[PDB]
């Protein structure tokens, strides 16, 4: 309940998450900066894009324990869900995970994104997610 | 009074994973033009301005939302006057409630309940 949708001015990290589910059905998740991949995994057998997106976000939050984080998702679902903390339900597994992860950072901004930093960072994250998915066989 | 019933309803579309919601200026506009917004929820002190701008050499016209000039107006006022053309009922709200506060702090003070699921690809 310190959680804003617009950037913190004083942030140590500005991270960009993605989690595609691919055509061909393959699933990657990733966390990056504007220019460098931090964390990337392929996900269990053909899992949904919503589950990958949340995983990628829960994981950004985990790794930002005690830091000041701006993080960008492209997922309306992952952004919306995270912002309505204050509450049969689908992706329960991944949502509880996300709900506890929220409390780890010292400052948190979870921002939505559709050659500026935002465009490049989102791009970077989708590349790495869509590349840990294709060129990699799950666990 | 029932600010909280509507935003609660809005939040439930998220929480129930319906996909029948939108937020922010771009998704909401885009959704409005597909005939997809049933209720349009807007923060009463919404800060966004709608600028109508001229394109240099041309006698053409370009609109712009921000936070040579032809006409300027608050998007809220623009919504109030023009929302019925997407139909689309309109609910202006405030942040003096907890539901309304989260809407503004977390969803940018602008969003909608949707008739059907939209992509935003």
């Amino acid at each position: 309940p310190d959680l804003t949708d617009q950037p913190l001015p004083d942030a140590d990290h500005t991270w960009y998450t993605d989690g595609s589910s691919l055509l061909q059905r393959k699933a990657g998740a990733a966390v990056t900066t504007e220019t460098e991949v931090i964390w990337a995994k392929a996900l269990p057998a053909g899992t949904s894009a919503q589950r990958a997106e949340l995983i990628a976000l829960t994981q950004a939050l985990k790794m930002a324990e005690g830091k000041k984080l701006n993080v960008y998702t492209d997922s309306r679902y992952a952004f919306a869900t995270a912002h309505i903390h204050g509450e049969e339900i689908k992706n329960k597994d991944e949502i509880l995970a996300l709900l506890k992860a929220l409390f780890l950072p010292k400052r948190l901004s979870i921002i939505h994104c559709p050659h500026s930093a935002e465009a490049r960072g989102n791009r970077m994250a989708d590349q790495a997610a869509r590349k840990a998915a294709i060129t990699e066989t799950p666990d | 009074i029932q600010e909280k019933k509507l935003i609660g309803r809005y939040f439930d579309e998220i929480s129930q994973d319906t996909g029948k919601y939108c937020f922010g200026v771009e998704d909401t506009l885009k959704a409005l033009e597909m005939g997809a917004v049933e209720i349009l929820i807007v923060y009463e002190n919404l800060d966004i301005m709608r600028y109508v701008l001229h394109c240099q050499g041309t006698e053409e016209e370009k609109i712009l939302y921000l936070t040579e000039l032809i006409e300027s107006m608050p998007l809220l006022e623009w919504f109030a006057n023009n929302y019925k053309k997407f139909g689309a009922t309109l609910e202006i709200v405030t942040d003096k409630s907890q539901e309304g506060s989260q809407f503004v702090k977390g969803f940018g003070g602008i969003g909608g309940i949707l008739r059907y699921r939209v992509d935003f690809q």
